[PDB]
């Protein structure tokens, strides 16, 4: 509904933060009470004890399998590897944005993408997606609808894939459903709950499949690093700025899930 | 007037069923096609053991 | 004698609609009014379309088939059904003002 | 406005001829049947389609005559051939002058231990024979096709004659003798129109076949296969005659989300193209007559059934659709048994099957009949080409009939189907898990319809779409409803009267009133009644003003049809025709001429009055006829008696009187809403007169 | 098969005399339609085909149909050709 304000009038502790980090960070820190230490430092910054939850993932690929972000504010310390630019971009596109997903039954129906905001998101232990475009009479173009060996391969044993095919053409898919699930997802907008801190190389995240745009939102941060202790001290010391960068979720409602709230 | 096109496209839609019946029955009773041979005879070698 | 020739992909409907809307520039008001006065019928509407497409598998039939399922057809059906129900002394609902 | 429905139904009836032509093309053969011995029932043609050279059939009276049928391939000189006839082997000298038509010959033995005779030559390309035993005579066909006539033989004890038969058979009643002749002289119809599809022995004893919607969506796997008829010809064996698709059947079982679904399917192909390889005319050249290949112009139909609740709830279907995957059918290699030389081989040939709709059907078995679903697939040829080695037919496309299965046990098509079946549930529960009076009810409904809303409906034009778009029927019924109504509307009494009026006018174009017109063809009572009965057609001709009696009738018909719960699709045409011909039998029509009104009814009541004061004037029949000939005629929805009563008991304004005389829907509804008893009574009488 | 048509032309031209003007005007007023035009034909000899469709098959190709199509195309082009402006005589 309309929200009327005023351009002259002078208008004059209850949230949770989740830090997601890789295992090697804890392995290098090597202090059984480092999480408690960071909790006390966050307390000094103004976060009551227990308001900060630390989550450990082993790899970017592993964390990409159904990321479970369950805090009011989420900060993901993602390490950089020059051989994983697309994987990092896919993970950032998945978490930094909000997707309305519906199930896809590849073994029965054909599918198409409605518009530029719709894509196919596949997750699991191993996603090996092959596609075959079809014409108006349901015949494959450059592929035989029955022989899946002729299909065109868009993924290979991927933990996470965000596939984008030409809009308005039916496709037949041969995604390995045993170790992967593929969903028809429409991007609604930005997920302000989560911020990504790339602890590593250059700024390379392309969270828009559009080739003409690689926007760098305020929630996509980057830091050079040589010690995880220094990285974590930076995060704690500038928590205020990170929270100011983020915002609370505006999504009305979706599937129920666990959360870490007050 | 020009709205007659919309009104007619609504009114005459009942012929869609006639078209569908034509299509299905024609598919059911499509006669076999004859591949007429060309003028040239197809003579080949004789059976040779 | 050859493998089936796959029909060419047609077009993206979004961009087709975009171009169709863009065509509104090349419209003259007086001539459009004349064309509106002329009553287009099942013959006049489709006579000059698609030039001379060979098959022309009853383009009128295709239009009718996709038209009787449109929202306009459903609205007409709902109006007719409502009028019949009202004429049949339908039991008026509690909040049917 | 609502009367437009009658005009459209009568105008668009010309399409009924197209529909009837399609249905006539639709016009079932019982068969095929396995080779067995049985007594042919009387009044029935037996059609026989042979497959191998030999004795087609052998039947005898066992008293005075023993008849049989013999088939010989063409291109055979005078040779002595042996045949097992009547359980007795005998040699007969026969020749085949023809080169491309099989010879059917009837064999006759007047005595058990006599000498056989040959008669009734038949040169048939489609290889079909026919027999009857009725009218104290035996009918057999003779004459080269298509000039094949029927020959009659006299063999006593006609109704107690038994046949021993050795091929595929069909039974066709006497009345279909023309169809029998056409089939024998031009070939069988495509196999999809056969009852048994496959032989299925001779057990033809099987039987064929408020509402709530029930969905029975399911996942299915159609497993099917092809079958062949490789009919080698005569001679040294260097030439064949036919490699053709035949229907095949397959029973299998598969898991369907917990339940072991055992299913039965039959596959039959239609529209194949008959290639040929005529190697010449030498006795030892590789000659082939008809090898049929399926290509883009051919369809394949698979009837599928299973022992499931879904498939025992298929009697009445309101919606049916399938989205099956596509499958590849590749051909095998068929090595010819050439006596000498290299063996030709029909290797290769692929096609692709994609779904193209689904409809109800009826499979049959040797014991029971199944209510199956027929899936029709369009074809698409693919990269594997079929060649005929040791010949010059190379690089051909399509799937031949040599070995369509290519050694595979079955072809599989997995997918889903969705159906909404109607079940007769009379209660909120008890959903079943399987599947004069009408006129009186329609008349009874007339007492519960609101008049103002009825007038609204009458003002609404009811076109073909609007009239029948609100009635929901089965999948088979909803397809043909406008056609059904028109089929009887074009033959009703109203259509006959329209035709007679048009013919009378046409004949007059090449006398109650001043001028002799076809429109105007107690004496005054009789003349005005006849003229009014003719004027009833002015409404159909669209020469009226204001509302119409048939507008009211159409509105009432639509309202009652929507209300009724005891109207069947096969009943709607009759009801619509009866409503058009009967509703409001008593109709009155008025003509206004410069402050004078002449009103006449079908019942012989005639009035003449002044517009301003509604004071009666002596009726002038001649002036009335002259005016009604061409001037517009207004239906007297509010007749003169009601108008005078209303004027006396109420102060009708000048505009109100003008509008009421002109039959203004606006003023009529205005008075109904004001609740004027007189006008409400008049409209109620009009409504109640809409009887059946 | 136009010899029969020519004989029919000669036959029809001789029926002009046998016409009544007032009854002709009455018939002209009567709206002949797809049913009225062909319903009362003389006898409808054995298995009369779809006469309406047979007539329309040639009617839609006659010169009048071409003139109607030309008029519709002309009006459409006029409505389409703002750019031409004054390029029609
Ligand atoms: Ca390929
Ligand atoms: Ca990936
Ligand atoms: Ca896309």
């Amino acid at each position: 509904l309309p929200i009327t304000g005023s351009m002259d009038i002078a208008y004059a502790l209850t949230s949770t933060l989740c830090l997601y980090y890789p295992t090697e960070a804890a392995t290098e820190i090597n202090d059984n009470s480092w999480k408690d230490t960071l909790s006390q430092l966050f307390l000094t910054k103004g976060w009551p004890t227990g308001s900060v939850y630390f989550k450990e993932y082993t790899n970017i690929a592993s964390f990409s399998v159904d990321p479970q972000l369950y805090c009011d504010y989420n900060v993901v310390l993602m390490k950089y590897d020059a051989t994983l630019q697309l994987d990092m971009s896919e993970l950032a596109d998945l978490i930094l944005n909000e997707w309305l997903c519906n199930p896809m039954d590849i073994t029965l129906y054909y599918y198409q993408q409605t518009d530029e905001a719709n894509k196919w998101i596949s997750m699991g232990s191993s996603c090996t997606i092959k596609v075959c475009p079809l014409n108006t009479q349901t015949l494959g173009i450059g592929c035989l609808t029955t022989d899946a060996t002729t299909f065109e391969e868009v993924a290979t044993a991927e933990k996470l894939v965000i596939t984008d095919v030409v809009d308005g053409v039916n496709h037949k898919l041969d995604v390995t459903t045993a170790t992967c699930t593929i969903r028809n997802c429409k991007k609604l907008g930005p997920r302000e709950n989560v911020a990504v801190i790339q602890v590593g190389g250059s700024d390379i995240l392309d969270i828009t499949a559009d080739p003409t745009t690689a926007p760098q939102t305020e929630r996509m941060m980057r830091i050079n690093w040589k010690k995880w202790w220094q990285v974590f001290y930076t995060v704690v010391d500038y928590v205020d700025q990170i929270i100011q960068v983020m915002s609370k979720r505006s999504r009305s409602l979706n599937s129920a899930a666990f959360y870490y709230r007050v | 007037m020009a709205s007659l096109i919309y009104r007619q496209l609504l009114t005459n839609s009942y012929t869609v069923d006639l078209s569908d019946e034509i299509q299905e029955i024609g598919s059911t009773k499509s006669q076999n096609v004859t591949i007429n041979p060309g003028p040239f005879a197809q003579t080949g070698y004789a059976p040779v053991n | 004698n050859s493998v089936t020739v796959r029909q060419d992909l047609e077009r993206q409907l979004g961009e087709l609609r975009e171009e169709f809307n863009a065509l509104s520039q090349e419209i003259a008001m007086s001539q459009l009014i004349d064309l509106a006065l002329l009553p287009l019928d099942m013959f006049s509407m489709f006579s000059g379309i698609k030039s001379t497409i060979d098959a022309a598998k009853s383009m009128a039939t295709n239009v009718m088939k996709k038209f009787k399922k449109s929202g306009l057809a459903n609205s007409v059906s709902t109006l007719t059904d409502s009028l019949s129900d009202a004429a049949s002394s339908i039991s008026r609902g509690s909040s049917i003002r | 406005m609502a009367s437009l429905i009658y005009r459209q139904l009568l105008t668009n009836s010309y399409t009924v001829d197209l529909s009837d032509e399609i249905q006539e093309i639709g016009s079932l053969l019982d068969g095929p049947y396995q080779p067995t011995t049985f007594n042919p029932p009387v009044d029935y043609w037996m059609l026989l389609a042979p497959t191998t050279p030999g004795v087609i059939v052998e039947g005898t009276n066992n008293t005075d005559r023993w008849l049989a049928t013999i088939l010989i391939e063409p291109n055979v000189q005078s040779e002595n051939r042996t045949y097992t006839i009547f359980g007795i082997q005998e040699q007969l000298t026969v020749s085949n002058t023809s080169q491309d038509q099989w010879k059917f010959i009837d064999v006759v033995k007047t005595t058990a231990n006599g000498s056989i005779g040959q008669y009734g030559p038949l040169l048939s390309s489609p290889k079909l024979y026919a027999v009857m035993k009725h009218n104290e005579k035996l009918y057999t066909y003779e004459g080269q096709t298509p000039n094949a006539t029927t020959a009659h033989y006299s063999t006593t004890n006609y109704d107690s004659v038994n046949m021993t038969a050795f091929c595929d058979f069909y039974i066709i009643p006497r009345s279909e003798e023309s169809k029998c002749t056409e089939y024998i002289n031009n070939g069988l119809p495509p196999i999809q129109n056969t009852r048994n599809v496959v032989p299925l022995s001779l057990t033809a004893r099987d039987v064929i076949h408020l509402w709530k919607e029930m969905q029975y969506n399911r996942d299915i796997t159609i497993r099917f296969k092809f079958a062949n008829t490789i009919i080698k010809s005569g001679g040294l064996g260097y030439k064949w005659s036919e490699i053709s698709f035949k229907p095949a059947n397959y029973q299998y079982t598969y898991t369907r989300d917990g339940e072991e679904v055992t299913a039965h399917t039959t596959c039959s192909v239609n529209g194949m193209n008959d290639f040929s390889f005529n190697g010449g005319y030498l006795p030892t050249d590789f000659v082939v007559s008809k090898f049929e290949v399926i290509k883009e112009n051919s369809y394949v139909y698979i009837d599928y059934w299973d022992d499931s609740q879904a498939f025992r709830n298929v009697v009445y279907v309101r919606s049916l659709a399938a989205n099956l995957n596509s499958v590849m059918c590749t051909g095998g290699s068929y090595n010819f048994s050439l006596p000498v030389g290299q063996w030709p081989v029909l290797t290769g040939g692929a096609v692709s099957l994609h779904s193209a709709g689904v409809t109800l059907s009826t499979q049959f078995t040797d014991f029971v009949s199944l209510n199956s679903l027929r899936f029709r697939f369009r074809l698409a040829v693919e990269e594997p080409h079929f060649k005929l080695t040791r010949t010059r037919l190379d690089r051909l496309y399509g799937l031949p009939a040599a070995d369509p299965n290519n050694g595979k046990e079955y072809y599989e098509i997995a997918g889903r189907f969705s159906l909404i079946s109607l079940v007769p549930s009379n209660d909120d529960y008890q959903t079943p898990i399987a599947n004069g009076e009408l006129r009186e009810e329609f008349n009874a409904l007339s007492q519960e319809i609101a008049m103002s809303q009825l007038i609204d409906l009458a003002l609404l034009p009811l076109d073909m779409f609007s009239m029948f778009s609100g009635i929901k029927s089965t999948i088979d019924a909803a397809k043909s409803m406008a056609t059904n109504v028109m089929k009887k509307f074009k033959k009703s009494g109203l259509a006959n009267s329209v035709s007679t009026l048009t013919d009378s006018l046409s004949d007059a174009a090449s006398s109650i009133g001043s001028s002799a017109s076809a429109w105007t063809d107690s004496s005054v009572s009789t003349q005005t009644s006849t003229i009014s009965r003719r004027l009833r057609l002015k409404e159909m001709a669209t020469q009226t003003e204001g509302m119409n009696f048939d507008d009211i009738s159409a509105a009432v018909l639509k309202t009652k049809i929507d209300k009724s719960t005891q109207i069947s699709p096969n009943t709607i045409p009759d009801i619509v025709t009866e409503a058009s011909e009967k509703f409001i039998p008593n109709r009155a029509y008025r003509v206004i001429n410069n402050d004078d009104v002449f009103e006449a009814g079908i019942d012989g009541k005639f009035f003449a009055y002044k517009v301003d004061t509604f004071e009666e004037i002596p009726f002038d029949v001649q002036k009335f006829a002259d005016l009604v000939t061409d001037s517009p005629v207004i239906s007297a929805i509010i007749d003169f008696k009601t108008l005078k009563n209303l004027n006396d008991n109420y102060g009708i304004s000048r505009q109100q009187a003008f509008n009421l005389l002109r039959s203004d829907p606006r003023v009529l509804r205005e008075f109904i809403n004001q609740d004027n008893p007189i006008i409400r009574n008049r409209i109620e009488q009009l409504i109640m007169q809409c009887r059946l």
